[PDB]
RNA sequence: ACCAAAGCUAGCUCAACAUACUAAACAAAUACAAAAAUACACCAAAAUAAAAUAAAACAUUCACCUAACAUUAAAGUAUAGGAGAUAGAAAUUUUUAUCCUGACGCUAUAGAGAUAGUACCGUAAGGGAAAGAUGAAAGAAUAAAAUAAAAGUAAAAAAAAGCAAAGAUUACCCCUUCUACCUUUUGCAUAAUGGUUUAACCAGAAAAAAUCUAACAAAGAGAACUUUAGCUAGAUACCCCGAAACCAGACGAGCUACCCAUGAGCAGUUUAAAAGAACCAACUCAUCUAUGUGGCAAAAUAGUGAGAAGACUUGUAGGUAGAGGUGAAAAGCCUAACGAGCCUGGUGAUAGCUGGUUGUCCGAGAAAGAAUUUUAGUUCAACCUUAAAAAUACCCCAAAAACCCUAAAUUCCAAUGUAUUUUUAAGAGAUAGUCUAAAAAGGUACAGCUUUUUAGAAACGGAUACAACCUUGACUAGAGAGUAAAAUCUUAAUACU
RNA sequence: AACAAACUCCUAGCCCAAUACCGGACUAAUCUAUUGAAACAUAGAAGCAAUAAUGUUAAUAUGAGUAACAAGAAGCCUUUCUC
RNA sequence: GUUUACCAAAAACAUCACCUCUAGCAUUACUAGUAUUAGAGGCAAUGCCUGCCCAGUGACACCAGUUUAACGGCCGCGGUAUUCUGACCGUGCAAAGGUAGCAUAAUCACUUGUUCUCCAAAUAAGGACUUGUAUGAAUGGCCACACGAGGGUUUUACUGUCUCUUACUUCCAAUCAGUGAAAUUAACCUUCCCGUGAAGAGGCGGGAAUAAAAAAAUAAGACGAGAAGACCCUAUGGAGCUUUAAUU
RNA sequence: UCGGAGUACAAAAAACCCUCCGAGUGAUUUUAAUCUAGACAAACCAGUCAAAAUAACCAUAACAUCACUUAUUGAUCCAAAAUUUUGAUCAACGGAACAAGUUACCCUAGGGAUAACAGCGCAAUCCUGUUCUAGAGUUCCUAUCGACAAUAGGGUUUACGACCUCGAUGUUGGAUCAGGACACCCAAAUGGUGCAACCGCUAUUAAAGGUUCGUUUGUUCAACGAUUAAAGUCCUACGUGAUCUGAGUUCAGACCGGAGCAAUCCAGGUCGGUUUCUAUCUAUUAUAAAUUUCUCCCAGUACGAAAGGACAAGAGAAAUGGGACCAACCUCACAAACGCGUCUCAGAGAUAAUUAAUGAUUUAAUCUUAACCUAAUUAACUCAUAAUAAAUCCAGCCCUAGAACAGGGCACA
């Protein structure tokens, strides 16, 4: 016969884990991107629009399970935490940037 | 060679074609980063610090008046009057070290360079020159075997007006009158005592210029130098004298 | 090349039929 | 070419010769080559079979 | 021992100088059908060159391509271009005379085509060769000297068995071991291509950026330019043969198509008939079959056939010429090939397509991701080669990578084992893949089938033969030795009174 | 057990395969610059090397002494016969 | 009568006849002519005929319009007389809806349509039946005399065509004497069988056979010799022809 | 061309003329700024995020939202608009500024990289045998058959794959000559039967020989007439064109129907249409020792209620095939050749299925991959037997011997 199925060509676009945990990144590096919500972002790690996580200190990548708490403002969220019954807690997992260095340092500039 | 196809036979396509596909220089939009660049002025850059080095060996002197065709002589700078150079620019790297007294005439000089040199008591001045004017400047020699009436200096283009004619630039048109109260400034403004070049024993040679229609020093429009006889010859007529000092 | 899964009792690699081999039963005697 | 191949076969065709001269010899004796050769090696008699 | 071999002149090539440029011969005859002494004439002419090609097609465009007055620079700059391919000035600058001219040019398949535009092939334009060797004297031919060396033959036919040889051997065979050589391919002893053999001849060429060596160096170069260690000079580089075609100008209607002139043939027989009537010769066509098929013949011979007073055959001579002529249209014929002649010039047309590519040895060594009138090709990335700089590369434990269920296992990383990897500067090839094991898909849970991912291989040993399976770290010599994969696989059965 | 490799030992070494592309060291024969003087050395230059293009020219074979070609007879020699 | 000189001589072209079309006229064609003339074409004597259609295209008029012996075209669906058939009727679209004739034809397929005659036996031949849903009227329909190196069938007569080959002559042929060519050829010391293998082996593997040469024969193989396959595809390779391709 | 899910199971990537969904934009207002660290992605061109800083506005305010949110899109040049900006089913979607048909009149360069013919691979299709019994067979599974299903093998058909050949492997049917297989049509032997005999159906064993002549069609095939013991199936480059044929396919001419405005096209028909080769090599160029049918007879016997009607045994005559020969007839103008004419044609061993005797494992029985002995029994095949036979005159002539070379005669002829 002839073929029916059309435009299944399509290439990918390489959505996966880029700095695994113990990389030294630094500020603006891209840790990982996705389609879907699989890492969610944690402690000094920003959210862009395109739901990609990337650095905002200059440390070391952890990777992390901890709770999930959200924001009430979300209606689709906060109906399914409504629903668990009272002896269950949502885990989600978290991609961490324990900073290095430090903030800053004191010099002696002058000494009138 | 290779094996078979256009290797081997020696036909493979021009330079920059990749294949049918749409080569890398045509999808690129154009944009003006060469237009008009064979009609921009070029000026050879002369550094305080190199200055000072033809100095100290020798290559120029002080005690003469300084301007393009004896840097030139020295070996300092070459220009090319064929490559749109219209002379040589000051520039102030070596501005903290410059320790000499003198004289020089360029065509473009900058704040920092002019303040440098008026602070051991020199005089700067900046003079426009006609390419063609430019080719004789820097090669005088060639010029007198060439059998020819010595040319006017053109005026500068209603674009250079500006910056000869302002005092700032010591422009060589600009009103004398306003040379010191510009100089009292420089001085004012980085801080040195300015000198009082009229008490120096080489004001003569201090104050020598050109009229802005003469080229060399002490020559005039309409010699001819016959250097086979070592005599410089002079026009007449009256037509020839006022078109020569027009 | 056959599919995994075929109708006639695909041909083991040499290899494999000597391991088939050394790997028998032998009850005990 | 032939040269160079057969002069690597000449050791190995002088080798099949002399076994079958000690298998001849050896079984003019009642003794079989794999039993001459072992049995001999046992004595620490290092002999080639040249 | 024949056939053969050897020789060094003939002359030629590229310049320079240079007179200033259709030679030599012209007694007679030469543009009547040239070389024929002699009668009222006509005579003469111009209209941009086009295209093959490049733009990977092809329509605007495509250097030189008839007419420039040169050289050093301005400059491959300003400008002109489906603004693509490519095309490209000027203003302004430089240039001292005469002699010193000859040859790191050839030596009879070279150099001009040349002993010669002659023989010879073409109606014509046109194409166009091979060919010489003794010595001081051949007025020294019972004459003399020289290599006796190409393939091919003779002296001298052959004796089981094999890519014609090697290992050898007292011995030519007999024995043992070896699937011609190039090209082209995933893979060729292949029954895929080419070559009878010999001599002569026949195919890599360019210097922008770069690397190596040297001069001088913030400056270099014997002007014109380049310069934040650069500038100047040297050395290192990129083939040959072949289309069908396209355009312009010549020469061809002595064959053939048709026509205009001028001539010449048709006997007998039958009919009031010279009626595109009838029988049958000369004559003209060529139906059927058989010989012939490098033939007698690049279309014939033998037998047999159709017309044979007409729209008929035929001699001489003239006319129409290729974007055309001519045609009782067969897309026929126009000098033995006409879906449009031949010759020369454009022309060394252009081919992603086929074939060819010439001394020895040594080092390292690649199977395909992406676009593309693109999949018969190119240009990038990966990989790789040469040189250079630098520090980390592989293996890699614990930790770590998703939400309903989910295998083999990947990513990432210290130690450790080991020397690899990255970067910079120059680069080409390849981009047409075959099987085995594993995970899948289409198919017939078919293919030596097809599309992807991971891994392997392409022995001179083993599976008798064998590209892909197994053993194997591919040097040379030895008449030494130890081993690896591996050589014949099982059963072949049932009395129940 | 044995027999069995490009594997691995043993004795000497010049001390490890290959198609496209790339790198290197040498070198046959010519001419020229200086040497050399029974045929060479160090250099600079190129018409610088042919077992392969249904290659060009010339000469040789094989097919093969094979395919195929021709003169009517006698005599007294040029005259009679047969067609 | 004519044509593909050199594979087709025919059913193709021409042709008398009929018809359409364009032109009122002078010094080189047509023509030393003047519409009863001369060109550009179609179809093929004669005889009986040549039906309907200017919507489209083209031509003319160059406006309405006019022209098919100009290019071309010349219909469905449903019901209806006991049954069958469908005179008729409903409804729709068109410029008109294939009229006369002939017909399983040289006429898509069904197809060896069905039937009769011919033969002992008929995928042949002739005569009928006939929607041929793709026949058909000057791209001509239909009928006939004469004619045909066209194509098909039947009877009669003859015969080596054949059942079934044979005898005898000449040119070839084979021996002797003379002259003496061509395609072809990697090297050959050039076997058979089964198996293997770039999938059909004189050459590999396992076995068999095996003194060496000459002459004369038959053609199974050497994927025999000959022509760089005419079929097929590919090539940003050509050319001829046509037009509703692009540019002009 | 662009996106999502599976193939692609757990970082990324990953194909098919593979399996399923979509996109070539709408709705709304929150109308979404400037400038810059660092990264993902990637051949290139493109695509994506983004802290800090500045401005905007709660006076220390940057993600436009929703529809699987992921895709909702186009490079230069060029053109138009104010200079800010816009412009393609350029969908062949990395896009030539603008271009269709046909070629059987075809040409050239190549490809077995790629088709038709042939081989090979494979077995869907096809063919052959077995396993399983529901049932058909009046009762009765298997005398003859056997649905739904199981299993093994053959390589004949149409396909499938595109592996050897396109610097050529010549293609249907006949003519000639046939080589081979057995899954046997006839001839021979035998088991079973819903086998009385006759005529049949079915199964086992055997391949030495044989398998007709005609009308139509190019035909293989098929139909029909006559006959035979029977008019087998298939392989062999669907054998065989360097042996022949060319009717058909399969070039150039020409009509008819149809498609196309045309050129031209049609596995639609019709008429016509060049079939080349001198044999180099391999291979090859005569032994015999028959087969079948019909008649008569047995016999109108056996067998049967009758109707019908045998086998074996005996005798004879023909046909084909093998090998020979002219007295006659006939071809016959040589003294010969020739057919249409004449002549001749064979014994023993040995077997397959099957049938029977004796007899043990199993003191019965039982033909025995139990022993000994023995019996009835297909065709091949083997052999008896027959043919051949003398080593060494050979110039010449003759010959029923012969291409040459050989061979037989030449004393009385
Ligand atoms: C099939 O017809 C083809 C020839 C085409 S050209 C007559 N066969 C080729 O072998
Ligand atoms: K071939
Ligand atoms: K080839
Ligand atoms: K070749
Ligand atoms: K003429
Ligand atoms: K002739
Ligand atoms: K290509
Ligand atoms: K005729
Ligand atoms: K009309
Ligand atoms: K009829
Ligand atoms: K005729
Ligand atoms: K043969
Ligand atoms: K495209
Ligand atoms: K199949
Ligand atoms: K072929
Ligand atoms: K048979
Ligand atoms: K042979
Ligand atoms: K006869
Ligand atoms: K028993
Ligand atoms: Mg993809
Ligand atoms: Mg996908
Ligand atoms: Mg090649
Ligand atoms: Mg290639
Ligand atoms: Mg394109
Ligand atoms: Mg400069
Ligand atoms: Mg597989
Ligand atoms: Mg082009
Ligand atoms: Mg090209
Ligand atoms: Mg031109
Ligand atoms: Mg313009
Ligand atoms: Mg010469
Ligand atoms: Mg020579
Ligand atoms: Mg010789
Ligand atoms: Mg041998
Ligand atoms: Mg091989
Ligand atoms: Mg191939
Ligand atoms: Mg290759
Ligand atoms: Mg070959
Ligand atoms: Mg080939
Ligand atoms: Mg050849
Ligand atoms: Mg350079
Ligand atoms: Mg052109
Ligand atoms: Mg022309
Ligand atoms: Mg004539
Ligand atoms: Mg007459
Ligand atoms: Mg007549
Ligand atoms: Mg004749
Ligand atoms: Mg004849
Ligand atoms: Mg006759
Ligand atoms: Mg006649
Ligand atoms: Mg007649
Ligand atoms: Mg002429
Ligand atoms: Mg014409
Ligand atoms: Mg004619
Ligand atoms: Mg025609
Ligand atoms: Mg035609
Ligand atoms: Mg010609
Ligand atoms: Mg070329
Ligand atoms: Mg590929
Ligand atoms: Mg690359
Ligand atoms: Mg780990
Ligand atoms: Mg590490
Ligand atoms: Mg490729
Ligand atoms: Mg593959
Ligand atoms: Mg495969
Ligand atoms: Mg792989
Ligand atoms: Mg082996
Ligand atoms: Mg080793
Ligand atoms: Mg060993
Ligand atoms: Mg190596
Ligand atoms: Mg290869
Ligand atoms: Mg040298
Ligand atoms: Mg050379
Ligand atoms: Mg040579
Ligand atoms: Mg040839
Ligand atoms: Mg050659
Ligand atoms: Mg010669
Ligand atoms: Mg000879
Ligand atoms: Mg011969
Ligand atoms: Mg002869
Ligand atoms: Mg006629
Ligand atoms: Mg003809
Ligand atoms: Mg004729
Ligand atoms: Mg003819
Ligand atoms: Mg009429
Ligand atoms: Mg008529
Ligand atoms: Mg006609
Ligand atoms: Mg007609
Ligand atoms: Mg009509
Ligand atoms: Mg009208
Ligand atoms: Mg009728
Ligand atoms: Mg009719
Ligand atoms: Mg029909
Ligand atoms: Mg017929
Ligand atoms: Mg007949
Ligand atoms: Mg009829
Ligand atoms: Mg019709
Ligand atoms: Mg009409
Ligand atoms: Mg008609
Ligand atoms: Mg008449
Ligand atoms: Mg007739
Ligand atoms: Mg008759
Ligand atoms: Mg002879
Ligand atoms: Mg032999
Ligand atoms: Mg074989
Ligand atoms: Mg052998
Ligand atoms: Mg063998
Ligand atoms: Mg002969
Ligand atoms: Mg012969
Ligand atoms: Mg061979
Ligand atoms: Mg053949
Ligand atoms: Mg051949
Ligand atoms: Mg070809
Ligand atoms: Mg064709
Ligand atoms: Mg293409
Ligand atoms: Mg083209
Ligand atoms: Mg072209
Ligand atoms: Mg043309
Ligand atoms: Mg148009
Ligand atoms: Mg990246
Ligand atoms: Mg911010
Ligand atoms: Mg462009
Ligand atoms: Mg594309
Ligand atoms: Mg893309
Ligand atoms: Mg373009
Ligand atoms: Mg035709
Ligand atoms: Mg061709
Ligand atoms: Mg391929
Ligand atoms: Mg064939
Ligand atoms: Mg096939
Ligand atoms: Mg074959
Ligand atoms: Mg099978
Ligand atoms: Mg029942
Ligand atoms: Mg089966
Ligand atoms: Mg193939
Ligand atoms: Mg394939
Ligand atoms: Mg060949
Ligand atoms: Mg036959
Ligand atoms: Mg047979
Ligand atoms: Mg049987
Ligand atoms: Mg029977
Ligand atoms: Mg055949
Ligand atoms: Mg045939
Ligand atoms: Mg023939
Ligand atoms: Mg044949
Ligand atoms: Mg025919
Ligand atoms: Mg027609
Ligand atoms: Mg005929
Ligand atoms: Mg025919
Ligand atoms: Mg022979
Ligand atoms: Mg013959
Ligand atoms: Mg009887
Ligand atoms: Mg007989
Ligand atoms: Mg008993
Ligand atoms: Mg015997
Ligand atoms: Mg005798």
């Amino acid at each position: 016969g002839s073929s029916k199925n059309l435009g299944g060509k399509s290439p990918g676009k390489r959505f996966g884990i880029k700095k695994m945990e113990g990389h030294y990144v630094h500020a603006g590096n891209i840790l990982a991107t996705q389609r879907h919500f699989r890492w969610h972002p944690g402690a000094h790690v920003g959210l862009g629009k395109n739901k990609c996580l990337y650095a905002l200190e200059e440390g070391v990548v952890r990777y992390t399970k901890e709770v999930y708490v959200p924001n009430p403002s979300n209606s689709e969220a906060v109906d399914l935490v409504t629903r668990l019954p009272q002896g269950a807690v949502l885990y989600k997992t978290f991609v961490h940037v324990v900073p290095a260095k430090p903030e800053g340092t004191f010099k002696l500039v002058a000494m009138l | 060679r290779g094996h078979k196809g256009e290797r081997q036979r020696g036909t493979r396509p021009r330079l920059g074609f990749e294949g049918g596909q749409t080569p890398f220089y045509l999808r690129i939009p154009k944009y003006g980063f060469n237009e008009g660049h064979s009609f921009r002025h070029q000026y050879q850059p002369l550094s305080l610090n190199r200055l000072q080095y033809l100095i100290d060996l020798g290559r120029v002197d002080p005690t003469q008046p300084i301007d393009l065709t004896q840097l030139v002589n020295g070996r300092g700078v070459t220009i090319q009057p064929s490559k749109r150079d219209y002379g040589v620019q000051l520039v102030e790297e070596g501005a903290d070290t410059f320790k000499a007294k003198v004289n020089i005439e360029v065509q473009m000089a900058s704040e920092l360079a002019i303040a440098a040199i008026e602070k051991n008591g020199g005089v700067v001045t900046t003079a426009f020159y006609d390419p063609r004017s430019l080719e004789i400047l820097c090669k005088p020699v060639p010029f007198f075997l060439r059998g020819q009436p010595i040319p006017k200096r053109m005026l500068p283009p209603e674009a250079l007006v500006p910056y000869y004619t302002d005092a700032k630039n010591r422009g060589y048109l600009a009103d004398p009158a306003r040379f010191p109260e510009a100089r009292l400034e420089l001085a004012r403004k980085y801080g040195y005592v300015l000198p009082d070049i009229t008490k120096d024993e080489l004001f003569k040679m201090l104050s020598t210029r050109k009229d802005p229609r003469q080229i060399f020093f002490g020559l005039a429009p309409g010699w001819v130098v016959n250097m086979a006889d070592k005599k410089i010859l002079k026009p007449t007529d009256e037509n020839l004298l006022k078109y020569y000092s027009s | 090349g056959s599919k995994a899964v075929t109708r006639h009792r695909r041909v083991m690699h040499f290899e494999r039929q000597k391991l088939m081999a050394v790997t028998e039963y032998i009850p005990p005697k | 070419v032939k040269c160079t191949r057969a002069r690597r076969l000449k050791k190995r065709s002088l080798r099949t010769l002399w076994i079958n001269r000690i298998t001849a010899a050896s079984q003019e004796h009642g003794l079989k080559y794999p039993a001459f050769i072992i049995n001999l090696i046992k004595c620490q008699v290092e002999l080639n079979r040249k």
